[PDB]
RNA sequence: GCCGCG
């Protein structure tokens, strides 16, 4: 769980320790973290919000 | 799953799947057919004395083993004789140089070896066999585009593929086009050919946007405008990825 | 035009054909059995391949002849294909030999070697027969790599 | 100590092609100005493009109309390449009504007040049935760069009727730009260069106006270099506690503990809130009950707390 | 084996090879430069090869 | 240009068909551009027929013998309007265009016979040091898309 | 809507030493970073006013290859050393300077004669470490204001070889920019994500603050367009 | 079970 898959293309602007991750692929791998940040910032009190 | 010397004009040596099924799945060459029993046969041209006649004999795998068979790219004069005395040939699963009066059969054309899929690659003779294999297997995965665009560098087998694939609309008693619409084509058959009684016209109903097995779109758009004469066998509308009856 | 075929390729091919004709007539004389003539024909074709590749590398290595402030000298070629092979970025001497020099003697119907080789590179075309020969080796290689 | 190029000898090859000449330029400024101008011209030039269409009897792009030879997708693709000019309006609507035989061209568009059709020999569709008619309404907007029909979502604020067909927008009049630098005819000067820019557009934009606009854009961008220098949110929180209607005995104890906002209250865990004086176990349930009455369970964690 | 495995390949090698080569006659010959910065200035502005 | 490809994929893969197709496409588009130019300025028909005949009469002993003398004016104009985007030339599989034929086809279209032109960088405006192979290659879009992957 | 373009905000400057700077601008419209960087670099490197030494004269041996009387540094190294020294001349185009020394000790640029209009920014810059042991070394150089960079292709001055022998043809680097580099990266604001960020790395020989160099380049490039922006001006 | 992808 907490895993994804996609086609790889070349990014020559990257550093040696960096990769490129789509924003759609994220926000889905990192859903519980985003829930935690929303709840901790006071934006959404309930988990449903 | 290897290429046997009898695969020459019967089974394509280039087109085959890559990973698991290599050699187990093949495609017929352009000219290969089947005997009355079911064995693969291939056309050849008879040779009488030193001349190359035009009568065509279909040879099986067994029969071709004893005759001496010439090569497609052998120079000829106007009378049909061989330009050079010692020509290349295949005698019994091999190839060597033979005299001009010893040959018994000649290759009919230069596409005898390659299949329909691999006979579409221009400059195939300049490609590695494996890269040509991948190109042939990759041509079949192309997706039809919004607008078909003809190949600037083709082979000439594209008309055959487009017409005999059946996607296009081809006239069968072509006369003069009477009505053209983005959905229908109505042709008035010329009087020279006519079934007596009830006159007769031909109506072709093009299949508009329709899903395919691979969830692409199957679309036909007319090629003729109005009052344009049409002969038998001409293309009226080109299906998916076809431009004027030519595979694009 | 970046693949410069050596100018003497037809000459060495002609010498090889003359020698193979001479060995053919010598066999017809009956003083040589099939094994010796087969081994000798393979040997001469391999030597011809070696010399063709050497000539092509000779013509491709220092193909540039650029003059200087005094007279003219000879230095390393800037040919793009040689620049790729020598830099080690992509390709090797074998593939350049296939591209410009003769494709070489090759065969693998059952591991054996056919008498006459593929004398045509990839810059020039391959006949139907030569392509059908190259297909045996390509198929065996692909199947071996898969399995 | 520098010469200033002056736009001289503007020559018009055809209604689309154009050549613009800048006579006096210094030794190396020709290439710099040429490339800057070419990049600006190809990148961002205001133009006018068809944004949406609405044919009478059409419903979606993947349909056919009786009597017309081209599919609706083909009609939209033909309309995309149509070029117009409009003065002072950015939301022009062009009506096209034609019944008869043969092609329908941009020339038979109903003549609006100020809408110039650059090429009125630009065919867009054919009519093949005698008693067949085509009637459509085309929206033309003014934009800057390429904008796909899919990306614009702001137009979805108000619902669109079924039939409003969206086409992609190009907005760029310039199609091809090239330039060259040669020697000037200035003989008294030691050596001067002349720049010539050849343009190929859709006929929409005047060449002189295009070069002027590109130069203005470049100068405006450079103006920022000439002077470098420079060297708790959700409304239920942040409310007074005097809206939950607590008990009288709970009024003083909450004030005694300096809890004056709803948000600061929800951060106090049960284990320590019980240690508060004269809280009452039954009264502790009351505050929890009224706090859960709004959807907040006692014991959340926030990140800061402003005075407001 | 201990040999580095993150190494330039393909186009990087071609660029490094094309950069570090010499030809008998070019723009600039036996010219004397105070440092690499002058070399880059001479190449980029086009006064040297 | 529309597509930029890596040359390092050519020598190690041995696709010289790539390069020959690129050169042939450049020659075909050169002829198409010439036809479109002579059609733009409304040149009188006879010279257009003569040029198209010269284009079709090329090659070294080719079996195609298309002659426009039997063609009336209307069909020739229609064909020329159809060849505006380029001349769809074709090479059979193992007996197709030779080097000399490609080079002379390029010559007829007023293009460099070497098949390489001078390319200028689109961002800095500097000319690339070596000539670059530019042509027209016929590319396909496979069914493998990231929308489904 | 139209005619309105994104303007870079919060220009970032990271001053290094006194002649090295790294200036970051963000955001710019897509493809504008490359245009601005290329134009600024080209006019900073090819055409910028400045002054650098052009002619030299050493009493005694005047050949291009000389014994140098035992000055423990070949005259080629002398020309290289005096090439890099940067000067500021005020109100004059050409100016002659003279340096005469004796006694053990390296000769720096401070030891040349001082003129009011000539303002040399690196006086401790060393031409050489004197003649070996002790001896008298005398030289006269001439520096003129120029534009950009011009190598010593030829003299083409005076008559015969008088100007070469009195000059020795030192390469002139008029423009006061030691190195210019630009890099263009991805940057974004709000919903837009395909935006451009410019990073400019500048090093100057001196006499000019790198910020002053960029400002001067921007000034000249902008006032090169006044023939098109004057009438087409908002104000 | 079949087909394909690296």
């Amino acid at each position: 769980d907490y895993s994804g898959r996609s086609v790889i293309t070349v990014g020559p602007y990257l550093r040696l320790h960096q990769c490129g991750l789509p924003k759609k692929m994220a926000l889905e791998l990192f859903k519980p973290f985003i829930y935690g940040k929303l709840e901790l910032r006071g934006l959404a009190t309930t988990i449903k919000a | 799953r290897d290429v046997h010397p009898t695969h020459y004009g019967r089974v394509c040596p280039i087109e085959t799947p890559e990973g698991p099924n290599i050699g187990l799945i093949n495609s017929l060459s352009v000219y290969a057919q089947t005997n009355e029993y079911g064995f693969l046969e291939t056309p050849y041209r008879k040779v009488t004395d030193g001349v190359v006649t035009d009568e065509i004999h279909y040879l099986s795998a067994i029969e071709e083993g004893n005759y001496v068979i010439a090569q497609a790219n052998s120079n000829l004069d106007e009378e049909g004789h061989f330009v050079e005395d010692l020509v290349t040939c295949r005698s019994k699963g091999e190839s060597s140089l033979f005299s001009r009066d010893q040959v018994d059969y000649m290759d009919v054309s230069t596409q005898q070896v390659v299949s329909v899929g691999a006979s579409l690659i221009p400059f195939l003779e300049h490609d590695d066999a494996n890269r040509a294999l991948m190109g042939a297997n990759m041509q079949r995965q192309a997706v039809p585009t919004l607008r078909a665009d003809k190949p600037l560098v083709g082979t000439g087998m594209e008309r055959a593929v487009a017409v005999d694939s059946g996607v296009t609309a081809v006239a069968k008693r072509g006369g003069v086009v009477q009505y053209v619409d983005a959905s229908r084509i109505v042709i008035k058959v010329n009087e020279d050919e006519m079934y007596p009684g009830e006159a007769g016209i031909d109506i072709y109903n093009l299949t508009k946007y329709t899903r395919s097995n691979q969830n692409t779109c199957i679309n036909q758009m007319p090629c003729v405008s109005l009052g344009e004469p049409v002969e038998r066998g001409d293309v009226l509308a080109d299906g998916p990825s076809t431009d004027l009856g030519e595979l694009a | 035009d970046d693949m410069v075929i050596p100018e003497k390729k037809h000459e060495i091919i002609s010498e090889a054909e003359a020698e193979v004709a001479e060995i053919q007539e010598q066999f017809q004389s009956g003083l040589v059995t099939a094994g010796e003539r087969y081994n000798k024909v393979i040997d001469i074709w391999a030597a011809a391949n070696d010399r063709v590749s050497k000539a092509m590398m000779d013509n491709l290595q220092t193909e540039t002849v650029i003059n200087r402030d005094g007279q003219e000298e000879k230095q390393v070629s800037f040919n793009s294909i040689y620049m790729m092979a020598d830099s080690g970025a992509r390709g090797s001497a074998a593939q350049i030999r296939q591209l410009a020099g003769m494709r070489g003697l090759m065969a693998k119907p059952d591991g054996s070697i056919i008498e006459t080789p593929i004398t045509a590179n990839f810059r020039e075309g391959l006949n139907v027969l030569q392509y059908f020969i190259s297909t045996h080796g390509a198929r065996k290689g692909l199947a071996d790599t898969a399995l | 100590e520098f010469l200033k190029p002056r736009l001289v000898d503007i020559e018009q090859v055809s209604s689309t092609h154009a050549k613009v000449t800048l006579e006096p330029l210094e030794r190396g400024f020709g290439h710099t100005l040429g490339n800057a101008l070419r990049r600006i011209l190809l990148s961002s030039m205001p133009g006018c493009a068809v944004t949406e269409v609405e044919i009478d009897g059409v419903l979606h792009e993947y349909s056919t109309k009786e009597g017309v030879q081209e599919d609706i997708l083909e009609i939209l693709l033909n309309l995309k390449g149509l070029a117009v000019r409009v003065q002072g309006k950015d939301e022009v609507i062009l009506t096209l009504n034609k019944s008869g035989i043969g092609p329908v061209t941009a020339a038979d568009i109903t003549h609006d007040g100020d809408v110039e059709i650059v090429k009125p020999q630009h065919v867009i569709c054919h009519l093949t049935d005698e008693n067949a008619s085509i009637s459509m309404r085309i929206k033309v907007q003014r934009g800057r760069g390429y904008v796909p029909a899919s990306t614009r979502i702001h137009s979805e604020e108000d619902e669109r009727p079924i039939g409003r067909l969206l086409v992609d927008a190009c907005y760029s009049p310039v199609e091809r730009i090239a330039y060259n630098v040669e020697a000037a005819r200035v003989e008294q000067r030691t050596d001067l260069d002349k720049l010539v820019i050849e343009m190929e557009t859709n006929g929409t934009i005047d060449p002189e106006e295009a070069i002027r606009r590109a130069a203005t854009i470049l100068a405006e961008q450079l103006e920022a270099f000439v002077d470098l220098r420079d060297v708790e949110f959700d409304p239920i929180l942040l409310r007074p506690v005097d809206d939950l209607e607590l008990t009288v005995r709970s009024a003083n104890c909450l004030k005694a503990e300096a809890i004056h906002y709803i948000g600061d209250l929800v951060q106090r865990t049960e284990v320590e809130l019980l240690k508060t004086p004269n809280l009452g176990k039954k009264s502790l349930t009351e505050i929890k009950d009224v706090l859960a009455s709004r959807g907040l369970s006692l014991g959340m964690r926030l990140e800061n707390w402003p005075p407001a | 084996n201990g040999e580095p495995i993150i190494v330039p390949s393909q186009d990087v090698v071609l660029g490094l090879y094309y950069m570090t080569r010499d030809c008998v006659n070019a723009k600039g010959e036996g010219m004397v430069l105070t440092g690499p910065k002058e070399a880059e200035r001479l190449y980029r502005s086009g006064l040297a090869s | 240009v529309d597509i930029v490809l890596n040359p390092l994929g050519v020598p190690s893969r041995m696709n010289i068909g790539q390069i020959l197709e690129t050169h042939l496409g450049m020659a075909a588009k050169g002829i198409g551009d010439k036809i479109n130019a002579m059609l733009k300025q409304q040149q009188e028909v006879a010279k257009l027929r003569e040029f198209i005949q010269r284009a079709y009469d090329l090659g070294a002993d080719v079996r195609q013998k298309v002659d426009l003398s039997t063609f009336s004016d209307e069909e020739v104009m229609r064909l020329a309007e159809n060849l505006r985007k380029g001349m769809p030339i074709a090479t059979p599989v193992f007996d197709g265009a030779k080097e000399a034929e490609i080079k002379e086809l390029l010559k007829l279209g007023d293009l460099p016979t070497s098949g390489q032109i001078r390319l200028y960088d689109g961002r800095t405006g500097e000319q690339f040091e070596r000539p670059v192979t530019v042509g027209y290659m016929y590319m396909l879009k496979l069914n493998h898309l990231v929308d489904d992957k």
